[PDB]
């Protein structure tokens, strides 16, 4: 079948025995900066395998009540390898990535999963006029919930689920490249996003450029099985990573 | 198509400037150029994360005598200096002052009774699209300016009236009209549902989905 | 100079007109265009893609992510009726905040068939047949399961194929509609309801949501730009 | 030929705004397209049941300073917008409303002493053609409107001054031409006999076939 | 280039007249044409030791009734002349002279209200580049007069109301603007860092090289 | 006369604007060129020169 999927970065390899297809971009496969489009005029580094290759985040559990949840990208990577060295030691970055959502459960399950990617995620406050740090948002690769009800707490975003923290329909994400895991005929995601911006490269720390959301749109259920919560499991490889103006390591 | 939809000149700005008075600013505009205060250009803009166009500005300006007591006077035909001043430029401190002279910035000079002042500018941003959004901050720290307004650095326009003191003061109201013309729109986005707070920011106070009726089932009117 | 004679119009200025005008930024050397991925061309584009309907939109509402869960039941009485809506979708309060009714909230008139997709979101275990049907504007919206197979519909079965479409045909008396929908201009209605019943197994959950997407077919066409009723302001912002 | 019968610009509505008035209303006009009000150009375009075309419109728009005991000022030129709103737009409620911005609706800025303002709109029913008249109900009951105002959905056409405000008040007076060009017309009716009594209905009262002579031979003036 | 960089219009003097006053030159302007009394186009030219190019020259020319206590009056539109009187061409000594017959000398006439008056000049200097400086003296001695002043005799501009006698007094101001074209520049130099003092000489005082910072390796910027 | 409407714009002095004008000296003849060394064409010309940098620029 189709269903079967292998796929081997570095020295990691990602196999899947119920998959639906594989999303790519906008059509767009991640690829390196050309020279016809490029400013930054010093030489690159392109480590290659170092950094290119399959990063296991944390992982969540999906249950009953769940609402879902959001990661921002580059940050999410920040500790992971001489992938977060690299950010961590140059001014510019520039990366693609395959995106692979992982959730297993039974022919005796139900429960239907839209995993999207949002270029510039911009979100707002849960007090309008209220200024929020980046903590609200993103912290290494801890997963960020979204509520039902509506967000009270300043120092937090706007989290209510149906307005995604952007002012927009919930229902309208599809727009976005994305994949629907439904426990009936999936078990996994991969979405391979190519790099998305206004600029040729930028600063990896300061701009998070798109925002993975992971949202239950129809809730987790099952019987009297002695299974309850269903993790659910991210893992994400940098691809065509280079990185210009290398310096002194930025503290965090 | 995006070039017929956003093809239309829109209000963007509007002020008031004084042919008289004692307030030195009150006798002439400093507008810090963006499209962020008048809505439905904004609404519009907004669609779309990125855009790359050239602008066709149109400028209407339109005088009336200030009531008081004595009105009797006869005062000639006004003539406008509209002056753009690309950032970092001399910025006028009063109506009479040396930077009004432009011997670079572009100046526009119009009389009243003519067809209304126009011209067009190409794409100038520093980077290969216009962002309509950027969720993100000015320093590498991770602090100071968050959002678009970051990245809007495109001048000022000043507007003064020539040689225009008047006995008894008039006053003149300009607006300025946005036409995008060969443009291209990047990664559209759902449209604003919340009204607009700020000029600079994408703050907002939570709006219902949308309205609603009786029940699931409601499809008469009355 | 060359004679010349002003006629109606002149010094006018029309929002809508197309002239040139001179430059005052002469020479600008514009910044290189880049390939930016997503270019719209067209605002039917966006229209054309699927969107979620809140079609449960009723009175009572208490969370309002229950607009979009159609419910579902086992032991329904046959020929039940499961939801019914009429063909507005610039005006219903149904349609008129999904991306195709924004869209066509920036217009006046509009053409053209829609696609309603329909997705059923219960266990892999639940079984269960729906008659989907359309009709065309009377004097009297369908009550039964009888009155509604008279007209355009759609036999649905639940499988692996989890999603089916109704694609509601343009049939008009006028070549276009219009968005601010009246009598004249009327669409009709589209319902639901059960063929069989939604049937299940031992240990599986007693109820379901069914979600509808709605999005124009390529025969899809709006005119008459005009501004739209859903955003408005009494101050200037700042 | 029916290109050259219909194609004069004829007057098919006139209304008056005032600069300066107490009543917000006596400050704009808000008119809802059609072409029944105007008794001549109806009686020609009624001569026909169905017609299609292009449409020409010009706009001929003259102030007057109100008179009063004391009429001295010295006003500037004067600056008109007139804005088409479509059937379902945001309709300004008054001078200075947010509406007036036309980010999408089409809109004329005009200013007095220049050539009276014209510009072309198409064919833009939703029909095949207009229908002059129309035996039908709006409901398919059979009930609701009567008549050929269930089909006039063209939407409406506002004006204001832009920032007139003057010390003493001046009135304007805009009246509207329309033109028709590119015409074909269907179905030929008798001409209407009876005198218009309304703007919106057909209603008339009962007036003789013609005027008598004292007999069947008469043929003399005297 | 540098035909871009010298290529827009730059005001380069500016002067007012009176329609009426009791003092004979408060009624007409007299200059003598030069580049070095607006800072900014002088800046410019400056950068190159030679120049050679044809001349545009724009005017903006602007009327004000000018305050007093009895304003009511009724004046139609004025009417301007300006005439260029070439070295040694006989001079105006007051608004109603013979000389501004102009048999010989240009002049322009020009009515308020219209687009701003506009010709072209050729290359006219006597040598074969104008000159910005000029190390030396006017006699043989090593005496006379100093510096590029000696050069200048490029004649004077002559400007008045035509029969503009008001019964109370109107004040215009003239604008005159140079842009440069077709032009050729030798020997560049470095930009003038001190202050202009004098329209007719280099005179300057000394001004330090640049702004300080407190240490050589000070990089930060609080 | 030709028929014609006056846009936006008309009657406006914008300094960066292009527009051919009369000539007030008809006829002038112009005093030849002269080829004088150094000319410059374009401001990247200079730019493209060296000139000392002041990089000791401490405050005592």
């Amino acid at each position: 079948s189709d269903r079967v999927r292998s796929i081997t970065l570095g020295n990691s390899t990602i196999t899947t025995q119920e998959c639906a297809n594989v999303v790519v971009g906008y059509g767009r496969w991640p690829t390196y900066l050309r020279d016809d489009e490029a400013t930054a005029e010093d030489q690159p580094t392109q480590p290659d395998v170092a950094t290119c290759r399959f990063y296991t985040l944390d992982s969540i559990k999906w249950e009953k009540g769940s609402v879902g949840w959001w990661w921002k990208f580059p940050e999410a990577l920040s500790d992971m390898g001489l992938f977060g060295q690299n950010m961590q030691y140059h001014y510019l970055g520039r990366a693609g990535y395959t995106i692979h959502v992982q959730c297993n459960a039974s022919k005796f399950h139900q429960g239907c999963l839209l995993v999207v990617c949002v270029p510039e995620a911009e979100m707002g406050g849960a007090v309008v006029g209220q200024a929020f740090s980046a903590t609200a948002m993103a912290n290494g690769d801890k997963a960020y919930e979204f509520t039902s009800a509506t967000q009270s707490d300043q120092t937090k975003v706007q989290t209510a689920i149906h307005n995604a923290g952007m002012g927009v329909g919930v229902g309208n994400l599809t727009i976005y490249p994305h994949q629907w895991i439904n426990l009936r005929t999936n078990n996994s995601a991969t979405i391979v996003m190519p790099y998305i911006n206004s600029v040729p490269m930028d600063n990896m720390f300061r701009h998070y450029n798109f925002t993975l959301m992971v949202i239950p749109f129809v809730k987790l259920d099952y019987a009297d099985t002695a299974s309850t919560y269903v993790p659910i499991t991210v893992t994400v490889a940098p691809m065509c990573a280079e990185y210009n103006g290398l310096r002194l390591a930025q503290a965090q | 198509t995006v070039e017929n939809f956003l093809g239309r000149s829109a209000c963007v700005y509007m002020e008031e400037y004084k042919t008289t008075d004692n307030d030195v600013n009150k006798k002439f505009v400093a507008w810090p150029i963006n499209t962020k205060q008048m809505v439905q250009m904004r609404r519009k803009l907004e669609m779309f994360t990125y855009l790359r166009f050239d602008m066709e500005v149109t400028f209407v300006i339109t005088s009336r005598q200030d009531p008081g007591t004595t009105l009797a006077q006869d005062m000639p035909v006004l003539t406008h200096q509209i002056m753009y001043v690309p950032p970092g430029g001399p910025i006028p401190a009063k109506v009479d002052d040396y930077a009004w002279q432009t011997s670079t910035n572009p100046s526009i000079f119009w009389t009243e009774g003519n067809a209304p002042a126009r011209m067009s500018i190409p794409f100038i941003s520093i980077g290969n699209a216009y962002s309509n959004f950027y969720d993100g901050w000015s320093n590498f720290d991770q602090r100071g300016s968050y959002g678009y307004n970051t990245l809007n650095n495109l001048g000022h326009i000043y507007v003064r009236h020539v040689s225009g003191s008047s006995p008894h003061p008039i006053t003149s109201t300009i607006r300025v009209y946005f036409k995008p013309k060969h443009t291209r729109a990047w990664v559209p986005r759902p449209p604003r549902l919340c009204q607009y707070k700020k000029a600079f920011s994408v703050d907002f106070t939570p709006t219902p989905i949308t309205d609603t009726r009786k029940d699931i089932n409601t499809v008469t009117t009355v | 100079g060359l004679p010349t004679m002003n006629t109606p119009g002149s010094t006018q200025f029309l929002t809508s007109d197309d002239f040139q005008s001179p430059c005052a930024l002469p020479q600008f050397d514009v910044t290189p265009s880049m390939n930016i991925p997503g270019e719209v061309k067209n605002l039917m584009e966006i229209a054309e893609v699927d969107s979620v309907v809140p079609v449960n939109n009723v009175q009572d509402t208490t969370d309002q992510m229950e607009m979009f869960r159609i419910p579902v039941t086992i032991n329904a009485p046959l020929q039940q009726q499961v939801f019914g809506l009429r063909l507005q979708p610039g005006l219903d309060s149904v349609f008129k905040h999904t991306l195709l009714g924004e869209i066509l909230n920036y217009y006046a008139h509009w053409s053209g068939s829609m696609k309603l997709t329909f997705v059923f979101c219960g266990s892999a275990m639940a079984t269960g047949k729906f008659l989907i049907a359309y009709s065309p504007p009377g004097a009297n919206p369908p009550k039964t399961r009888k009155d509604a197979m008279l007209g355009t519909h759609i036999i649905w079965d639940i499988g692996l194929q989890s999603s089916c479409v109704l694609c509601v045909p343009w049939i008009s008396q006028t070549h276009y509609r219009l968005v601010q929908q009246d009598e004249y201009t009327s669409a009709g209605y589209v319902t639901c309801w059960y063929q069989t019943g939604m049937i299940v197994p031992p240990g599986t959950p007693n109820s379901s949501s069914i979600m509808c997407f709605a999005s124009a077919c390529n025969d899809f066409s709006v005119r008459m730009l005009r501004d739209t009723p859903f955003i408005s302001q009494d101050n200037k912002l700042q």
